[PDB]
């Protein structure tokens, strides 16, 4: 059961925190429309978040989403580092987005033929959702990649600055390997073809190239996380650890 | 003499049959509609930072998806607006920059700091209350189109409205902390909500004309009158206060008599001398200006 | 006591809060010289912070400086508005530092003539540092203004974009004059003529213009901040929030 | 046959007679100092983005006020090692870029991120008591320049490692929370200090010539033994553990014996992959480009 509650809680966690940089994009976009879709997207994966957390709550017999969500350290938080990144200009979330949402739509759609319902069902209500994702993340990367050349050059720096953390969305530790050998959970490293096929087509086609740095960094799934996610969690949780256990 | 087109649309505003894009209207009217109906826009779009300032601090996730929900709806607002706006042969860019640039106005309201958690329910109850009050009253405007955006605005606002207030008793209902930070946002936030309804009948320079041509249906201070109404005996289920020495109930006339606002205030509010009007123009300014890049990748890749 | 607490405490939130914006540019600074500056300058004003927050604890007759500086929310931090502002590029950290230091010159100036002891020696130990910050801070000044055309530009922005919340140097409240017409405190406005002589002077020679709209902004000694305060406890408080009532 | 150059070096060497910055030296001499004392004086500035992290969170006033005065001396000691290294005949600015550029390096331990406050006086304690350990036994160094920094650095920085011991007391006094919360920073920066004193002396490309120049006046392994033998006994005082099952006293030899290092972790760091590698440089790039213009500022103003 400790296996399924950690493997539950970090699909919440990489949903939660991605969440949370859409958040701070409010008002600040290049477009209303920009704007919009981006509160959309943060509004989904929030709601995934909650999904995620509160069956982990469940599984583990205590405590919510919000005692998950406010009352862990940045230790115990397990999502990917791609996540974490700050948000930087455009490309830069744009370049995120793409790699997460390329990365959920594989996983999403291996996770709903999972063997544990509530597993299934949360992913088939997520996919969905990640497939409208996708096609704004994709179609901003071809506009930014196949706009001006100055458009271009931000594009590909995006997609040079976060290419190492790629790694992670394949790497597979003891939880991974035990939960998919009960087919309950997918071994990230059979998402590779899928989520490859996907995001090379579509730097291809918006003009770019693939970084041939070898990616290589993990450790958000373990709680090792970059210097990013500390001083989000105290933007975070502030409130919740000012007045603790509280109605709101 | 009026002329014949001044004199039929006189008649037509007379029998209410809405005015459309394509109608002769005076040209003060079709000003005074890009004018109200611009800045109305204008106001969704700066009406996001305030509530914006705390989505990444929101204290659960519920009270967290609710406000994003609500954020978005205000985007969503904001281009009805400018959809109607246009339909008067305004372009929305052009009526844009001149908020940008201080040229044209947003509601008052959105000058001031979210310094608690308690703010957002607030401006969910008090200040989207107010707005509502006013936009129902607009649902019979004179002019078609922003009419009908009235309608539709008013049919989503209603429910985040609610929210707010359920957020507020929720503050109303917790620790001795919780009820103090909701009394708090309350006292800091009533009179600049009363003043979303505008200046006194009497200092009022729009509401001649506005009024003749139906697109004002009350006055100001009828509106502020209903909101305060209306709104009084919510406070009391909070069992909360009003930062209002004078407010009282009149039997004699069945209305709430509340006390005198601060002008000075609004003068200097929506005249760019508020607690936020910088930093809310110095943040959309900034969004507009790194923006630019963006916008001229999608003219490019568009023609291409 | 009250009106002495409320005023002592001020003067600490000043430091506490500017102090905290100059920690941010550890690391950060146009040369490793500046770096260094800068880390002495926020090493400075936090010493300061501590003794005024010290001598209001001991007025109070509870706490200390921590439970002051961790414990108290946006709505009780009394600082000026002016120290809350972002560090931005680094004229607008030399403006906003220029500013303080002129003004801490000319309060600390006369607060160590006040009949309150305490207040007294925490001004003389203070004024020799404030004395050394207004040497950086002008010296800043008038190397950026008169430097290039770029940096000319830069600074003259940086200036005008803080120049509303000027005003708050010279708002006196009740506690103010009361405590002046005792000979505790100094009347922030008859802290204008000093000012004004050093700032006007100080601009004049770095060949910029003094701006001309009227200094607007106050409420930050009542407890009334900008939207930048509650972010930056978030972030200072945390840990004690997390963790209360320990030794550290 | 040496020329006499060369022997009257080795000669020098071998009285210990410091050489000066007007001496000759052997080119390979000369040019593994600029390395040395180059890479050293980028570490302390890359070394002040670590606990820099914590500025703005430290738990207290006094720990608040202690680490910026401990920033303040990394500073300061990166600006004395620069001005011996600049004695070699070394433009800081060349060697600055090539820090930059990833064609110099910095001390290994500077690429471990600070997840926690406990980090901050694991580092004055173990990462400084590593330094130290390292910049005492460089007190004789045969570089004059380089040996008088050492000095000067070493009176300073041992104040500063016994103030992160005594942070790290009081979370080992403190609350269980506390408690763990040292353990972990212990178990996450334990080795990579140990890595603080170099390779293997069978895997040291530089020890055979530094040893002779004597440079290098203890083998890295040497060093890092002494670091071991000092510290197990303050791990001890903090009631705490070593995250090293092989770790023992050997009665036989009168040290403690401890574990194999990570050599293949080891090489990923020092050669740009390890964990803030990417992050630390992208920093200091970032402070170098964005700083331009107020380098071209005072440029500009001292020739007026
Ligand atoms: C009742 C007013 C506001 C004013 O009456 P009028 O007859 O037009 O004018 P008057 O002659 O009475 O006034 C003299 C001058 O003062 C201006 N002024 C007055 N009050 C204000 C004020 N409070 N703020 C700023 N300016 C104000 C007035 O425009 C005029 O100046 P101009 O000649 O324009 O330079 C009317 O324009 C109206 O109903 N507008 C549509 C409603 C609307 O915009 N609602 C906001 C949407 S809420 C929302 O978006 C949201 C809510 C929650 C969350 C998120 C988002
Ligand atoms: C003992 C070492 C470190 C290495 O021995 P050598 O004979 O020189 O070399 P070897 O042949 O044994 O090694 C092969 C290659 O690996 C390099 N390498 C090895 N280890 C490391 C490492 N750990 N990190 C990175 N690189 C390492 C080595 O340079 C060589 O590559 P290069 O040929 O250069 O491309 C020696 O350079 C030394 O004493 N330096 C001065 C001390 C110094 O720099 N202290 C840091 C200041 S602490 C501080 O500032 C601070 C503390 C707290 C707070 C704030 C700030």
């Amino acid at each position: 059961s400790n296996q399924l509650t950690a493997y539950t809680l970090r699909l919440g966690d990489n949903c939660l925190v991605l969440s949370q940089r859409l958040g701070e994009w409010c008002g600040h976009a290049p477009e209303l429309e920009i704007d919009l879709a981006l509160a959309n997207i943060g509004l989904d994966l929030l709601g995934q978040a909650r999904n995620f957390l509160s069956y982990a709550a469940e599984l583990a017999g205590e405590g919510d989403e919000d005692t998950l969500a406010f009352t862990r350290d940045e230790r115990q938080f397990s999502n990917l580092l791609l996540v974490e990144q700050p948000n930087g200009n455009f490309a830069d979330t744009i370049a995120r987005q793409y790699f997460i949402d390329a990365w959920h739509v594989a996983l999403f759609t291996r996770l709903m033929e999972s063997r544990d319902p509530q597993l299934a069902a949360i992913s088939a209500k997520a996919i969905k959702e990640a497939r409208y994702h996708l096609r704004f993340s994709r179609g901003w990367l071809e506009r930014l990649g196949n706009g001006t050349d100055v458009s271009g050059q931000k594009m590909q720096q995006a997609i040079n600055k976060l290419w190492r953390f790629t790694a992670e969305l394949f790497d597979a530790d003891e939880i991974d390997i035990a939960l998919s050998e009960e087919g309950i959970a997918v071994d990230p490293r059979t998402l590779r073809a899928a989520w490859e096929a996907e995001v090379f087509a579509g730097i291809n086609e918006a003009t770019l190239n693939v970084p041939q740095e070898q990616a290589y960094r993990t450790g958000g799934k373990k709680g090792l996380h970059t210097e990013h996610l500390g001083p989000m969690l105290a933007e975070m949780q502030y409130l919740q650890r000012v007045l603790p256990g509280q109605q709101w | 003499m009026r002329s014949t087109q001044e004199e039929r649309f006189e008649q037509r505003i007379a029998q209410e049959t809405a005015i459309e894009p394509q109608d002769w209207m005076p040209d003060a009217y079709r000003k005074t509609l890009i004018r109200q109906i611009g800045q109305h826009a204008h106001s969704e779009i700066v009406g996001m930072l305030p509530e914006g300032n705390w989505i990444t601090r929101a204290p659960t996730l519920r009270r967290k998806a609710i406000l994003l929900a609500k954020v978005q709806d205000e985007a969503g607002h904001g281009l009805y607006l400018y959809s109607a706006a246009e339909t008067l042969g305004c372009a929305r860019e052009d009526i844009y920059q001149k908020m940008l640039d201080g040229r044209m106005k947003y509601s008052s309201i959105f000058n001031y700091p979210t310094l608690s958690w308690a703010d957002i329910g607030v401006i969910g109850w008090l200040v989207d209350g107010a707005a509502i009050v006013n936009q129902v009253a607009l649902c019979r405007t004179s002019y078609g189109p922003y009419a009908r955006a009235m309608v539709k605005i008013c049919k989503e606002e209603s429910f985040h409205q609610r929210q707010g207030f359920e957020a507020c008793m929720a503050l109303a209902q917790g620790s001795e902390a919780q009820k103090q930070m909701l009394q708090d946002a309350i006292n800091r936030f009533w009179w600049p909500a009363l003043m979303m309804f505008g200046p006194n009948d009497d200092n009022s320079p729009n509401s001649a004309r506005s009024l003749t041509w139906k697109i004002k249906r009350f006055t100001n201070d009828e509106l502020r009158q209903r909101f305060v109404d209306n709104t009084v005996p919510q406070v009391e289920m909070l069992g909360m206060t009003v930062p209002d020495p004078d407010l009282h109930f009149d039997t004699e006339s069945g209305h709430y008599r509340f006390g005198e606002i601060d002008w000075q205030e609004f003068n200097e509010v929506i005249n760019g001398r508020g607690i936020c009007n910088q930093e809310r123009l110095d943040a959309k300014r900034k969004a507009w200006e790194e923006g630019t890049w963006v916008r001229e990748a999608a003219l490019a890749h568009a023609q291409k």
